[PDB]
């Protein structure tokens, strides 16, 4: 059993990544109201705790942080302000879990569209790092592989 | 051979059956079927011939009795208001939809040429042989363009289609029989609720008018008058269900109100003339904390960088563009203002001109600012945003846990009932796509945060350790009573307030708490377990009877993932499967409110909370209470 958490600001692609990993957009209908909605077997079972849709409810991310074992800090390369928002979420994990180090992955979503990029690759590596895309299936599975290793 | 095929089922010989079967292997419409089915069909397929082109096989609206296969010739598919929509040729089959779904004929079948031969299977023979094995899909085409897709999920249900065809389908299949009242309304509910996404009133109302006046092109004078009457009856039924969904929200829609006005006159004029609609006419006549409307006007304060403000008078559903305009009108501007939300914590969000009804989307202590873009980074929060500096224990400590929880639940229910089902739809699909407010949902969702931060505020403002232990005990008690009233929302809000980093830190306070309440809380916190899609909560809420308030953040999550996880359109057709899923979630809210729920000072406190929502301040306060 493993519990992984997806974090980030609104309009970043959190829900798109979650669905695209557990099942897949279009190929099958997505029911988020059943027991195995966010669970996928890879040989071990993973549960994705995504904060998408519940960002205004701070208690929701805190609950997911306490129960989480791996963390995915996601931002958009088309949105300048979204990379800035990651510093707070980073420190909040160490605060809720009350630990020195936490297994986490840094994710730069929406890497498929370059003609709208305002956030270069530069900034990511300095703070593992991936440039992924949910709608283009780039590095979707890879994100959640790192966390199980860590 | 055709004489053989003219013989009734129980009159064909063994050699007759054996020779018919041999020929059925050449018919393409039957080739996917088993030998078992084909052998049974050999004793059931009736041969039918008609001489003249233009002969009507059956009318749209008639009850279905037979399934047909074309041996020779061709037919036209005729729908009222559209004419010839499709042509069928040698090898093709039709008339299965009415038989399987127990619905009226969706179209008329008219002979296209002279001398057409058919194979026919009657109703009861079709049901025992073909119904269970026929096919999973029916694709309806009009002008060689995909228009409706029906599948087995047992009947063929709508999976996808054009807005016009989906409307046509749900209009046609309405059952007027009084004993089928709830079944009819239940079937229509998905369309009536979800039409705002794929067929707004601007398109729906003219389509409704056109359907109401659409006369039949086939049949005797009596058959035609009977169909048109029943057509009109079904349109009225749909209109009534449509109007009921909106309720008071019709006042926000000029097109919808103008439609109803003229529709009522049309129906009443037809009622007088035809002596009909005796039950439905008075129903239509009736239609022709309190919930906030989009048209309501608010006095709202928009702040300048120097912390002065303008008071604007605008509608609740006003766009940011309209807000900017109202501010500019008072300050006399031409300096390129932008609207920005600011937290008590100082973090800022720039709003697009596109955004509608933003007033209620603010955080508990959020404020709205108007400034040129170069001022964005220099903006700083107001003192008013930073919350109280002295607690209110001396007031609510004198109040009972049961009294507080009850007044909380009463207030919560007033806020919950103010939320219209459609606000859930507008919130999910994007507020700007409808130009409608979600103010009521906005305020009820914020209430979750208000209760959560109330707990943290009072604990962090309580300097005495002994009194602080008393607070923890009281909050656990209030939470327990909230769960008793089936107010799960406020229950989780208190539990999560206790879970907050600033409160859980207080080891000396938790340690000194009686083990009776320590285990009580651990049981509460275990209900929050996110495991197996919040299974612990899911089962808890399912066992309860239907006067309850659900865990709202999870509902919003369900709605979000239903939207992002599914495409609204597939191949330019409306994905009605998705629409059905959204409607199911909304109906769950309808189920929770389907039953009613059963001390001015206690009422006053609960409804007028002053809260710190600045997490930094709360942590700093907690760090000096217990270093
Ligand atoms: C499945 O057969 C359909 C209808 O079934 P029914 O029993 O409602 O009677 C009219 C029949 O015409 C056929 N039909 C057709 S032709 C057809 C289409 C699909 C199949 Cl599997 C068989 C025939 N096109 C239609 C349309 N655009 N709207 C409504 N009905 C259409």
């Amino acid at each position: 059993e493993y519990k992984l958490v997806v974090l980030g600001s609104g309009g970043v692609g959190k829900s798109a990544l979650t669905v695209q990993f557990v099942q897949g957009i279009f190929v099958e209908k997505y029911d988020p109201t059943i027991e195995d909605s966010y669970r996928k077997q890879v040989q071990c079972m993973l549960e994705i705790l995504d904060t998408a849709g519940t960002e205004q409810f701070t208690a929701m991310r805190d609950l997911y942080m306490k129960n989480g074992q791996g963390f995915a800090l996601v931002y958009s390369i088309t949105a300048q302000s979204t990379f800035n928002d990651l510093q707070d979420l980073r420190e909040q994990i160490l605060r809720v879990k009350d630990t020195d180090d936490v297994p986490m992955i840094l994710v730069g979503n929406k890497c498929d569209l370059e003609d709208e990029r305002v956030v270069g690759k530069e900034q990511g590596q300095n703070l593992a790092f991936l440039e992924s895309s949910a709608k283009s299936k780039i590095n979707v599975n890879e994100i959640f592989y790192d966390l199980v290793r860590q | 051979m055709r004489m053989i095929l003219r013989k009734p089922p129980g009159q064909r010989t063994v050699d007759d059956l054996e020779i018919i079967y041999d020929e059925l292997l050449h018919i393409k419409a039957l080739s996917h079927l088993s030998t078992t089915v084909k052998r049974e069909l050999a004793g059931v397929l009736i041969f039918e011939s008609h001489a003249k082109g233009g002969t009507v096989l059956f009318n749209q609206g008639e009850e279905g009795t037979s399934w047909y296969i074309i041996l020779k010739g061709s037919v036209n598919v005729v729908i009222y208001g559209k004419g010839v929509v499709c042509t069928l040729h040698e090898g093709d089959d039709f008339g299965q939809l009415a038989l399987v779904n127990d619905a009226p004929r969706a179209a008329s079948i008219v002979l296209r040429e002279d001398n057409c031969h058919f194979l026919r299977v009657d109703k009861e023979d079709f049901n025992r042989i073909l119904r269970d094995v026929e096919a999973n899909t029916v694709r309806l085409k009009e002008h060689d363009q995909d228009v409706l897709v029906l599948e087995k999920v047992q009947k063929y249900t709508v999976m996808s289609g054009t807005p016009e065809k989906i409307l046509e389908h749900f209009l046609e299949t309405i059952r007027l029989e009084p004993s089928l009242n709830e079944a009819t309304d239940s079937v229509l509910n998905d369309f009536v609720m979800m039409h705002c996404v794929f067929m707004p009133n601007t398109q729906l109302c003219p389509a409704l008018v056109a359907h109401y006046h659409a006369q039949p092109s086939q049949g005797t004078e009596q058959e035609r008058m009977d169909y048109a009457l029943n057509n009109k009856r079904r349109v009225i039924r749909l209109v009534l269900q449509w109007a009921a969904m909106y309720g008071d929200l019709l006042q926000e829609d000029d097109v919808a109100m103008a439609f109803l006005e003229e529709f009522y006159v049309s129906v009443s004029d037809d009622a007088r003339m035809m002596a009909a609609f005796k039950e439905q006419l008075p129903e239509l006549e009736k239609i022709v904390r309190q919930p906030i409307r989009g048209s309501d006007e608010v006095l709202f304060k928009v702040y300048c960088i120097d912390h002065t403000y303008t008071t604007i008078r605008v509608p609740v559903a006003a766009s940011v563009k309209e807000v900017i305009s109202a501010v500019a009108d008072k300050l006399g501007s031409g300096e390129g203002l932008i609207i920005v939300k600011m937290n008590s914590g100082g973090e800022k969000v720039v709003l697009k001109s596109n955004d509608v009804s933003v007033f209620t989307t603010l955080t508990i202590n959020g404020r709205l600012f108007a400034c040129p873009r170069e001022q964005f980074d220099s903006l700083t929060p107001l003192p008013e945003q930073e919350g109280p500096t002295t607690g209110t224990v001396g007031t609510f400590e004198l109040m009972s846990s049961k009294d507080l929880a009850y007044q909380m639940t009463t207030y919560d229910w007033e806020l919950f009932n103010c939320v219209h089902e459609l606000e859930l739809i507008y919130h999910t699909f994007g507020r700007h796509n409808f130009k409608k407010t979600t103010a009521n949902l906005d305020l009820f969702l914020r209430r979750f945060n208000e209760i959560q931060f109330w707990v943290v505020t009072e604990v962090c403002l309580c300097s005495q350790l002994s009194k602080r232990v008393q607070l923890l005990k009281k909050f656990i008690k209030i939470a327990a009573h909230c769960k008793e009233y089936k107010n799960l929302n406020s229950f989780f809000a208190i539990v999560m307030g206790l879970s907050n980093v600033a409160v859980s830190r207080l080891a000396l306070t938790w340690e000194k708490l009686p083990s009776k309440f320590k285990k009580f809380y651990a049981e509460f916190e275990s209900l929050m377990d996110p495991s197996r899609n919040h299974r612990a909560y899911r089962l808890t809420a399912a066992k309860l009877e239907p006067p309850l308030i659900p865990f709202m953040p999870l509902l919003i999550k369900d709605m979000t993932f239903t939207h992002e996880g599914n495409k609204t359109f597939i191949d330019n057709l409306v994905n009605f499967e998705k629409m059905r899923m959204i409607a199911n979630t909304a109906r769950t809210v309808r189920y929770y409110r389907s039953q009613p729920f059963n001390h001015q000072d206690v009422r006053s406190y609960v409804r007028q909370l002053n809260v710190i929502d600045n997490q930094r301040t709360l942590s700093q306060m907690s760090h000096r209470l217990e270093p």
